[PDB]
Parts: C-alpha cells; structure tokens; sequence
C-alpha cells in the first residue's frame, strides 16, 4: 500500500506550491543538468540520438514523448533510509 | 679454505635478500650474485653479513622451464632495476624471469655454503681477510630470541587520467583493474612524486608519524626521528669476482623483525612510493653501491590470482605480512603466517611450485617411479582416461530407506601419495642435493594432522605440481583406481555394499535388522577396521611406504538417502532430525535462503512419506512443494531495495557485461580487484536490464529499481532441479515440477 500510491502529504492544502513547472525545452536542460549531477554515484547514463546528428541509429522520435517517460520514471522512484530521493536533484529541495 | 684463520660465532638468521648480480670480467657461461643476511645474537643485537655465489646457465634454464632465456637478459634486467628514479616497476615486464632467478640463487646458496634455516640457532664461520661468510653449520646453544612485530598504516593519493586506463582495458578485454593502474603508473613515473601521503608506524618502544602534502618537499606534519627505527651501516668487502675493493651501505632494523598490515584496505602503490622515496633519500652520497628494487604480488599478472600477498626481493630487507582484519582469530592468522614464512624459507608463495623441484626434472622421476610398481598397476596406469566409471553402481534419481547408511573418508591421501611416489622415483634424480626439497615436503605432511596452515598450504600446492606435469596426473589416477578396486573387493564380504564415491571418500549401505539400535553400532566399526587393514596391505604390496599410517574416519550414520544427479545427494536421519545436503550452487547472499527452504521442504515431504498411503500421497506431496515456493517469493518483496543482497559473483574465466565508463573514475577503490567481480542488474527505462559493478562506486549509491524477476527465475530453475528428481525417484512418477511464476506473482515487480 505504501510503495504503490501517492505519499500521504502530497494531496493536502499548503500555503504555496513546492514543485517544478516549466516549458518543454528548459525542462530538457534541467533534466540534463540533474542527470549530470546524479551520474557520479551509480545512475546509468542516457546516450540519446536525434535527427540531423552525426549518428542516425534508432529511436528517431525526438524529445516529444521522451520527456514524459523520464519524468514519470523519476517521480515513481522510492527512497531508502535517510537519503532524500533522486527527484530532489531536480526540484532542489531536501524535504520532498 | 684454510681452517687456521676462520673465525666462528653463534647466531641466528632472520632474513635473506638479494643485493647484487653481475658478470665476471672475462666469461660468458655464468654469473655471480651477492646476498645479505641480517643476523641476531643470543640477547638481541643486529648485525649484517654478506655472501657470494656463482650460478651457471644450465641451472637457470632448468629452473625457467624452457630454452628461450639467456644470462644477458638476466644481467640487463638486474642492472636496470638498480635505479628506481626512472624504472621502479621492472618485474612487471616479465615475472617468470625473476621467479626463476630467485629460486636458482636460493638453491645455489643452500648447496654451496651449507644448510641454513630461519629462526634457529646456527654457527657461522667467516674469513677475516675478505670479510665474507664461508661456512654455516647447525648447532644448539639455548633458547634463541623471540620474533617481534610492528604495526603499519599508509595512505597515498595518486592521480591518473581515465583515458589511459580505458585504452589499456580495451587492449585486453579481460584484464583486472589493479594491473591497469600499475601499468599506467609505470608509464609515467613522475606521477608518483606529486602524490600526497600519510604514514603511521607503531613499534614497541617508539612511534613514527609523517604527513606529506607532496612527496618532493619537506613534511607538513612530523613526529619522531628516522635515526630510531633503523641504523645505517657501511661495510668494506672484497669479492673474488672483482679486481678492486667494494663498499656496501645497508639498513639494520632496531627492535623489530617484520611489518604487519591489516587487510581492510591494502594498496601496493602507497608502499611502492614510500620505499621509492626512502631509496632515493638514503643513497645520495657517492662512494658505494646500490641495491636492487623489486617487488612481487598477484597484481603483476593480467588476470590476477586467488591468494593475496606482497613479496619483497631487495630493498629494504625485511618482509611484510598482509593479514585480513575484522576476524576474531587475527592472532591465529598472524601466527600461521609467521609459521609458514619460517618453515618454507620464505619462497612460498612467490616462487610457486619451484620450492619442491625444478619443473624440468619431473618427467624422469615420474617415469622411473612408474617403471617399478607392479604389472597390473603398470597396465592400469598406461590406460588411464579421465572420463571413466569403475565402482559406484547407482544412477540418476534413486532413493534408499529405511536402512543403515554410512559415510567414510580418508583424510589427505593425494599429498601422501605424491610424497611416497616422489621418494620412490628419487633414485632417478641426476643430482645428490635435490633431496632437500623433497625433505621439506615430507615435513609438511607430518604436520598436517595437527596444524591447519599446513593443510591449507598442501591443498593450494598439490594442484600446481600436478598441473606442471601430466605424468603425475596419470600416475596418481592409476594408483587411486587400484586402491578403489581393492576397497570394493574387500568390502564385499563384511555386509557392506558401496553405493557412491570415488575412493578418497565414499558412502554405502548395510544389511542388518532395521529395528535394534544396540546391535547396529557393532558392525560399522568392524567394517571400518577391515577396510583400513586391507587398504594398508594393498598399498604395502606395491613397495610403497608412507610416513603417516593410514586412518579411515566415519562421518555419520543415517537412515534415508536420495540421489538426483552425479554430484547432488541428501542424507536424513529419522531419530534426531539430522541431515546433510551436497551439490547446491552458492554464488550470493540470496542462494542460502533457497538452501534452507529446500532442506525444510524435503524434511517435511520425507516425514510424510511414512504414512503408507497410495498414489494419493504423491499428489499431497506436490501441494506442499508449491506452497513453499509461494512463501519464498512473498518474503523477497521486503528486500527489493537492497543492492548487495542481489549481487552475484563472477570469475575471470567466464563472460560478463562490458564495463561502463564511469567506473574508471573511482580512484583508489580499483586497487583491490584481484580475482572476483560482483555484479547487479537494474532497469532504467523499459526492457533494458543493464548491469552495474557494485564495488567500484563510493557509498551510498543511487540506482533505479532493481531487476528481481531475472534473479528470481535464475534461482527458481535450480530449486526445481532437485524437486523434480525427488518426485521421480521416491514415487517413480513421470511428471516434471513446474512453477507458474509468470501468471501468479509477476505483478509485484512490474
């Protein structure tokens, strides 16, 4: 029950919002920055590919459906012990 | 040679090291070496003495094991090693040459001067005109002094570009990372001068602490004086291989004999850099020779080794013992290490299998030993083949019960056989001084029963000798086959029936009323005694003599046995609930819970088997099995966020995943990677299943969700492999056991 549903305090009124709201492109920039921050401790890299690049490869789809998947996977990751979860590297707060 | 000028003293020796290696003025057949002993008197007083030996080329080729070496290469490498400012890691180019050199020099010294030993009283006679030890003899004059230790702790910070490590790894796809670090450091020595270092040495009288921000400048933090740990000595020699006088400058320790370092985190480069700085500092003033600078370990080979050590061949002069810490038996470990160092003269484990006999003399000894035996035994030896079956008439799944079953063992047979066979074949040796080597082996055997370290040494040593020459393999196989046949023939008349084993250890069944308990304990002993006597007689028949008399041991008495393969077997005793399981893989922390579950379920099923019920019982049995599996999976849910729990071990000879680039940025964590590699598996996206080497990253970690379905399937296959056999054997069924993982509990981890 606890590991497969929203946290108890998420849907409770608060004076102000404490999340991350953005456009598409700046969201990509912030995601790249957070991934760079997290890489040095075990998190695997991304290695993407886009049309017009020097390597065609696969996954032609550009950053249109590739942001929601990453955001959802980041948001569904739980936390172990006193170490704050990974999402804190994007929201920039140690109380989420 | 004259005895009218020889001066005699009584002393003890605590270390033998290599000082110089040169070539006489006009000769290309042999070379000369100069060695240095650090002796002590009856009350504790250091002294330095020197000796000189000459080595030919035939002996060097024999100890190398091939005919592609020369004295010129040996001399060139020895001369190159003298300057550590530019070439500090010489033995990394070719280790076998250094191993052969050390072994041959030790053997020549032992043969020429006389018998020597460590930590034992001796009488030494020297020449006053030249100052070189000329004779050594063994005597007795009292309770020689006791060794002493000293604790050491060092830490260094070196920096190397990850690109070099990546390139070196790419060159050899299956290399260990410690070797890559060592090679990169070797390419650019100057990086070992700019490192930051910290050293703490604790002795029984003083203390020595230093903290260098950079190893090329004065210390930032200091405590203690160098003039206390060690003493500098100058000696004037006059060897027969030189035209003019020579001088030698050496270090003598004060109030200790060897270093002891814990194994929690051991790094070679720190010690190498520290000793390099000491070597550069001490040997500055002109007017004297310089020693060699060589070291050895398991990280000097591309694929590493399973037993760690750190061997010193030259500067500074005393050994270092690396012992794993965090063990309540640390004192026992250190005592075993010291005993092993003393007994084998310090060569083991550096030299390897050359401590017994050179690798180019085995075939003759083996042929001579086999030539005598007995006609039938010779015929058996000639036809030996690895994959053959002689005695052990059972098969895949089969169950026995309820009867009296027994297990017997011969403790330590291969080592005794090798010793006796080498002694028998020694008549073919083309030398009267090699027997000393064999003698050493004999001692180890006699100490095996009451000393664990001897047993471990023998267990590690016998396979190397066998791998050196296949003739030994064939001879041992033939003799063991003869022993097994005799055992079966004799056991066929004491109400015994051999059911499994190979000859070193076996198990069988008895023929007696299964009810009385006070009469079944009087038949096993008689059978054991009869088998022991018969095997002894058969061995004695073929002119084979053993130092330690044979002794056969009984390892338990049971009532039920089940066999599901050629290496798996389960024994159970239905009066105290004792049992034994053999043949289950164990490659991680999650492979023990499966073993416990298997044991419990098997016990329950076999307990229910005594309900004397028709085929319905089988159905009932099946139910129980399934239930167990269910519970296991549920229990695994609570440990879904643990990375070390699910990690599995991999050896160099298997195939593994490629190394992610980030792993090359770890730093000082790559030094302790001799043999094993631990790997886990994670899923970062959709179906990706990428790998991760757990041990190369600083703690704590930050990873995506673990992959539990993969590991759980891998475990479940092995779990079912045994249940299927039990079902097919106990009840004679024909249906395999299959657990529906994909349609019942796969939603938990999705």
């Amino acid at each position: 029950l606890r590991a497969r549903t929203y946290a108890p305090g998420a849907l409770t009124p608060a004076p102000a919002y404490c999340g991350a709201v953005d456009s598409a492109t700046k969201m990509m920039g912030r995601l790249a920055d957070a991934e760079k921050l997290l890489v040095p401790r075990g998190w695997p890299a991304f290695a993407p590919a886009s049309p017009g690049e020097d390597t065609a490869g696969g996954t032609p789809p550009p950053q249109t459906c590739g942001i929601v998947k990453r955001l959802l996977r980041l948001a569904a990751t739980e936390q172990q012990g006193p170490t704050p979860p990974a999402i804190a590297a994007l929201i920039r707060n140690a109380a989420v | 040679m004259d005895t009218a000028d020889i001066v005699w003293v009584e002393e003890s020796v605590s270390a033998i090291t290599l000082y110089a290696v040169w070539l006489p003025p006009r000769a290309r057949e042999y070379f000369h070496a100069l060695v240095y002993f650090v002796c002590r008197n009856a009350a504790g007083e250091g002294r330095a003495r020197f000796a000189e030996v000459s080595v030919t080329a035939t002996e060097l080729r024999d100890f190398y094991g091939s005919a592609d070496v020369s004295v010129q290469a040996v001399v060139a490498a020895a001369r190159a090693a003298t300057t550590p400012a530019a070439s500090p890691l010489e033995p990394l180019e070719n280790p076998t040459l250094w191993r052969a050199l050390y072994a041959c020099v030790l053997a020549a010294l032992e043969r020429q001067t006389g018998p020597v030993a460590l930590f034992a009283p001796l009488r030494i006679g020297s020449d006053p005109r030249t100052g070189l030890v000329v004779k050594v003899e063994r005597a007795s004059w009292g309770p020689p002094a006791a060794p002493r230790a000293a604790l050491l702790v060092a830490e260094a910070n070196i920096d190397i570009d990850p690109m070099a490590l990546a390139a070196r790894v790419a060159e050899h796809p299956d290399a260990r990372l410690a070797w890559a670090r060592l090679a990169a450091i070797r390419d650019t020595p100057q990086c070992a001068s700019a490192a930051s270092l910290t050293v703490n040495i604790t002795t029984g009288t003083a203390l020595f602490a230093r903290e260098y921000q950079t190893l090329a400048f004065p210390p930032i933090k200091k405590e203690g004086a160098f003039g206390d740990l060690v003493e500098v000595c100058e000696v004037g020699l006059r060897p027969r291989g030189h035209p003019q006088r020579v001088t030698a400058r050496v270090l003598l320790p004060r109030d200790y004999d060897y270093f002891v370092s814990a194994g929690e985190k051991f790094s070679a480069p720190a010690l190498v850099a520290l000793f390099r700085q000491w070597h550069t500092t001490v040997h500055a003033a002109p007017g004297a020779l310089a020693p060699v600078f060589a070291f050895l370990g398991p990280e000097f080979e591309v694929r590493g080794g399973p037993v760690p050590y750190f061997a010193v061949l030259g500067f500074p002069g005393w050994p270092t013992f690396t012992v794993p810490a965090t063990a309540e038996s640390a004192r026992d470990l250190v005592r075993g290490a010291a005993a092993a160092y003393a007994a084998l003269l310090g060569a083991w484990p550096a030299v390897g299998a050359r401590v017994v006999l050179p690798p180019r003399a085995w075939p003759g000894v083996a042929s001579a030993a086999a030539g005598c035996l007995l006609p039938a035994v010779r015929e058996a030896v000639a036809r030996w083949h690895p994959a053959t079956k002689i005695i052990q008439l059972l098969d895949p799944p089969a169950a026995v019960g309820p009867v009296w079953t027994a297990r017997f063992c011969f403790p330590g047979l291969r080592a005794q056989l090798l010793a006796a066979l080498a002694d028998l074949g020694g008549s073919g040796l083309a030398d009267p001084h090699g027997r000393t080597g064999l003698a050493r082996l004999d001692a180890l055997v006699v100490a095996a029963p009451s000393e664990p370290w001897a047993g471990a040494v023998l267990e590690r040593l016998v396979p190397d000798t066998c791998n050196a020459c296949p003739a030994l393999r064939q001879l041992l196989g033939g003799v063991m086959a003869a022993v097994c046949l005799q055992i079966e023939e004799t056991a066929s008349s004491v109400k015994f029936a051999v059911c499994g084993g190979d000859g070193g250890a076996f198990w069988g069944v008895f023929n007696v009323d299964p009810q009385d308990a006070d009469a079944a304990s009087g038949v096993i002993e008689d059978a054991r005694r009869a088998i022991e006597t018969a095997v002894g007689a058969v061995l004695r028949a073929n002119a084979v003599r053993l130092r330690h008399p044979l002794c056969l041991a009984l390892e338990g008495v049971y009532t039920h046995a089940v066999a599901w393969s050629q290496a798996g077997v389960w024994f159970w005793n239905s009066r105290d609930n004792t049992d034994h399981l053999g043949g289950f893989p164990l490659r991680g922390p999650a492979y023990t819970t499966a073993a416990g579950v298997v044991r419990d379920t098997l016990r329950r099923v076999l307990g229910l088997t005594t309900a004397c019920v028709p085929e319905e019982d089988a159905l009932t049995a099946r139910g129980l099995m399934e239930d167990a599996c269910d519970r296991l999976i549920l229990d695994a849910f609570n440990k879904r966020l643990d990375a070390e729990y699910w990690s599995v071990r991999v050896s160099p000879f298997e195939a593994s995943d490629p190394l992610p680039p980030t792993a090359f940025r770890g730093g000082a964590l790559l030094d302790a990677e001799h043999y094993w590699r631990r790997v886990v598996r994670v899923c970062p996206g959709g179906g990706e299943s990428v790998g991760v080497p757990v041990d190369l990253y600083p703690r704590p970690l930050v990873l995506p969700p673990v992959d539990c379905a993969h590991h759980l399937r891998e475990i479940l296959r092995e779990i079912e492999l045994v249940f299927t056999g039990v079902l097919a054997g106990v009840w004679g069924e024909g249906g395999k056991f299959v657990y529906p993982f994909d349609d019942k509990m796969s939603f938990l981890f999705a």
